[PDB]
């Protein structure tokens, strides 16, 4: 119920006394800050921002264009966008519309989006105003702890599209009471010992609550153990940096299973005579089999020469590069690589070939060269061509014989590659 | 890191930016001149500008009795009528011979509960930026668009 | 997957339960429903009609025990309901039917419309995880830690012996007649 | 109101309720509320001591909400409000009806089931017309 909507005179006042001293160094409001605000499409920004209810956000941007030294311009819409040369800024109104016999300001929630990318931008306000603070209004006293979590992952989940992880490392929670029982040993050096319940120790509910943890935890590890994806999907150093990372995040499930607090909560688990999760702990999580899957590809995983077909503009580096990789990949005799893997792998190494042919024929100019240098460069890229033909039926063979020593079955393995290089070939 | 912001030069910007903020114009008040030559916000100015392990400092507009009750606490905590303003630094590095205004974020906190202050602060500005940012312009950016949906569904049901 | 079998053995007369690995059982408690016969006049009375275990026995005057089971076939499965819903109660587990798959000892012979709506009771009432019903004489033999020999059981309700060779409970030479405890 | 209102604000609504029983129930169970009834059936005012006892719907609340929560107990309904996948919307359905055959243990009013249902129709409208 508001029968005074506020004047614009307020919120152009407001506008020119507080915010130039965020969008400079104290300073005043410049000639194009009043002609910015008197401008008839950010006039009717601001209406539309004072009247109606649903409109909430309002973006007054500080434009800083070049060559006028750069001027200094002001961009008013409600629509919120980020800029790169800009100090944008955001005001959200705590009432539907604001009553200006009042501060203002007191009705105006204004949140400074400057040029900061985005995405430290969210991080920045999370971790220090919602956080510290809404964590502290439930230190105060649901959906509020899982607007927690939603918050402590919701940032972090910035940091993980910054690196890109690709994979979810997720820890494994303990009970709040053993954390207080480990603190308070904590706090004299002991070590927490089993048997520091007591009575504790042998009750239903508590043994009841440690299984349901520890049959979480192993759901958390059944999450990213049995995980697979298409092996041609994405590019080729997407799935073999992809294989990488499995390696390394399993060994960091390893490093969550070591701990010695888990290893308190199994021993609880144990002295209670229930020896199903403590036996399903390294059963019924497929960690042990994923790790020593991870330990046989886990030097054919490091140091790949991929790099080497990186930087690879002559067809005589392509040359000496493809024999390279293939006879690091040799190493696949001893590892149990599998068929339809490798072919895909085969097909995924002609699409990188594929690529670095394109660009090379970009930078070639071979439309103007005249015949001498154009059949030089002809035979180059069949001198590369007749690399990967006789080497890949070197590989062919290898394979051959790998079937042969493993003696599996008669699958009806498809030999009937059209890789990405002859589509170029013809 | 070449210097030490010095307690002063954030001391001028927030006497001169209280007035448009926690207060309706003008000068800042007495209490805020006491508060800012309070020996404890002295310490949090220099903890905040010279020491890279303190992220926050908050202003809080704190009302009891009506009595103006204005404060500096880098903890950030809320009262029930308290109108917060606080400077958050973007960098680990605040300078004081370049502009100290365009070096940090500022962020007021209303004395509404912090389900819809937060609801508001994040769900409705958060959301433009971030979907615009990222809608124009890398692996998990969407899921974690959605991850911020859910918290501002969360924090409207707490609201709500 | 969940947390931990409960071993719920049934009896016309006496029910037993408690975890799987625990050493005794717990919690034992009669088998029967006893339901007020008096009336309810001055308030601040026994709140709650069906009482069920130890505050059935203490007031066992007031009571109108009857029992839902006999010679080891139910015979009212809403009193069944009410004795494992207790069973499952803050008196006996504080736990939760969802958490736990249930060994379910049983008798020979029965018909098999009582491991049917048992059956039904419990993954549908219960929502339990996983359901076993068995034996009882190859449980006894368990206990023992031999394997071969005969298992002579009375019980509450029925009685029958059963010649066991390893676990295979020979199925053609379980004699049961129904003169027990009761 | 079991008929108007969101479903969502049901759910809350009984799970309050359990926070707010439960912390009386741990006031009155306290030493000191005891000593004070010890006290008034010493002095022999029962009037204070039965009305205490018997006038209180706290003893049959207590009851009545815990024969609500397993129903109650983690309802899934912000499935619905998560995503705007239309598979989703339906994967959110299942698993609602799925929690709603809970009822077989908990006696909760079925009229009050049927106008919780349309409430979540409300939502289904709503989601479908959000999205
Ligand atoms: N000391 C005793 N002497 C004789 N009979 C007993 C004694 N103690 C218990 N009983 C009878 O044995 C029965 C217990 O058997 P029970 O455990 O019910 O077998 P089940 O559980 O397989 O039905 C009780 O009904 C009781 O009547």
């Amino acid at each position: 119920a508001v029968q005074n909507v506020a004047d614009v005179s307020v919120l152009q006042k407001h506008l020119r006394k507080l915010v130039p001293l965020l969008l400079e160094d104290g300073g005043e409001a410049p000639a194009a800050l009043e002609a910015a605000l008197e401008e008839k499409s950010a006039l009717e920004q601001m209406r539309k921002f004072l009247s109606d209810p649903q409109v909430h956000t309002v973006l007054v941007e500080r434009s800083t264009l070049k060559e006028d030294k750069e001027f200094i311009s002001y961009n008013i819409n409600i629509d919120i966008h980020y800029g790169v040369k800009s100090n944008s800024l955001a005001f959200i109104k705590r009432t539907p519309v604001i009553d200006a016999d009042k501060p203002v300001s007191s009705q105006l929630r204004v949140l400074t989006l400057s040029e900061d990318s985005p995405y430290e931008t969210l991080h920045s306000f999370i971790s220090n105003a919602v956080a510290p603070f809404f964590k502290s209004y439930i230190r105060e006293s649901k959906m509020a702890p899982s607007v927690e979590k939603k918050i402590a992952e919701l940032e972090m989940g910035l940091l993980h599209l910054q690196q890109n992880i690709e994979i979810p490392e997720i820890s494994l929670p303990i009970h709040p009471m053993i954390t207080n029982v480990a603190k308070q040993c904590y706090e004299r050096g002991e070590k927490p010992k089993v048997t520091d319940f007591g009575d504790k120790v042998e009750d239903p509910t508590f043994l009841n609550q440690l299984q349901s943890g520890v049959n979480r935890w192993i759901r958390e590890i059944q999450k990213v153990t049995k995980l697979d994806r298409d092996p041609a999907s994405g590019t080729a150093l997407q799935e073999i940096s992809f294989w990488l990372n499995l390696e390394r995040a399993l060994y960091r499930i390893q490093e969550k299973r070591e701990s010695p607090e888990v290893l308190l909560t199994l021993d609880i688990l144990k002295h209670g005579k229930r020896f199903h999760a403590t036996v399903s702990f390294d059963t019924d999580t497929g960690l042990k089999q994923a790790l020593e899957t991870v330990n046989d590809y886990n030097p054919l995983m490091k140091d790949f020469p991929l790099n080497d077909l990186l930087s690879a503009t002559e067809l005589d580096k392509i040359r000496q590069a493809l024999v390279a990789i293939f006879t690091h990949l040799r190493k696949i005799r001893n590892t149990k690589y599998p068929i339809q893997r490798a072919l895909r792998l085969v097909e995924a190494i002609s699409r990188d070939l594929s690529s670095q042919l394109l660009k090379v024929l970009g930078t070639r100019k071979l439309m103007h060269v005249a015949y001498e240098e154009f059949e030089k460069v002809m035979v180059a890229c069949f001198e590369v061509f007749q690399t990967w033909d006789d080497e890949y039926e070197k590989l062919q063979v290898l394979l051959r014989d790998i079937v042969k020593r493993k003696r599996e079955e008669n699958l009806k393995m498809v030999w009937r590659i059209n890789p990405a290089h002859r589509k170029l070939q013809a | 890191v070449q210097n030490v912001a010095d307690v002063s030069v954030l001391q001028k910007h927030l006497r001169k930016l209280v007035p448009l903020l926690l207060e309706d114009g003008g000068e800042a008040p007495a209490a805020l001149e006491a508060a800012l030559e309070e020996k404890s916000a002295l310490e949090q100015m220099r903890k905040f500008l010279s020491d890279p392990q303190v992220h926050t400092v908050l202003v809080e507009r704190s009302t009891l009795k009506e009595f103006i009750s204005y404060n500096i606490n880098i903890d950030i905590h809320y009262g029930v009528k308290s109108n917060s303003l606080a400077f958050i630094k973007r960098t680990p590095v605040i300078d004081a011979d370049k502009p100290v205004s365009s070096q940090l974020r500022v962020l007021t906190l209303s004395e509404d509960s912090p389900y819809e202050t937060l609801h508001s602060f994040i769900s409705n500005a958060v959301a433009p930026f971030f979907k615009s940012y990222i809608r124009e312009s890398d692996k998990m950016a969407p899921s974690v668009e959605k991850k911020i949906a859910e918290l501002e569904m969360g924090l409207l049901h707490l609201q709500q | 997957i969940a947390n931990q079998p409960v071993v719920i053995d049934n009896g016309s007369g006496v029910i037993k339960a408690g975890f799987a690995g625990d050493q005794i059982p717990k919690y034992c408690f009669p088998n029967y429903v006893g339901r007020p016969k008096h009336v309810r006049v001055m308030a601040g009375a026994l709140e709650g009609d069906i009482f069920i275990g130890p505050k059935a026995e203490e007031h066992r005057g007031l009571l109108s025990i009857r029992y839902p089971m006999e010679h080891g076939i139910v015979k009212d499965w809403n009193d069944m309901e009410r004795i494992w819903q207790y069973v499952y109660s803050k008196d006996q587990l504080q736990t939760f039917s969802e958490e736990h798959p249930v060994l379910l000892t049983e008798a020979p012979l029965n018909p098999r419309k009582n491991r049917e709506r048992a059956a039904e009771v419990f993954f549908e009432t219960f929502n339990v995880p996983a359901l076993f019903i068995s034996m009882q004489a190859v449980l006894s033999l368990y206990a023992t830690g031999r394997t071969t020999g005969v298992v002579l059981d009375s019980g509450d309700g029925v009685t029958h012996a059963v010649p066991i060779y390893e676990g295979f409970a020979m199925p053609h030479s379980i004699m049961r007649i129904d003169i027990a405890g009761r």
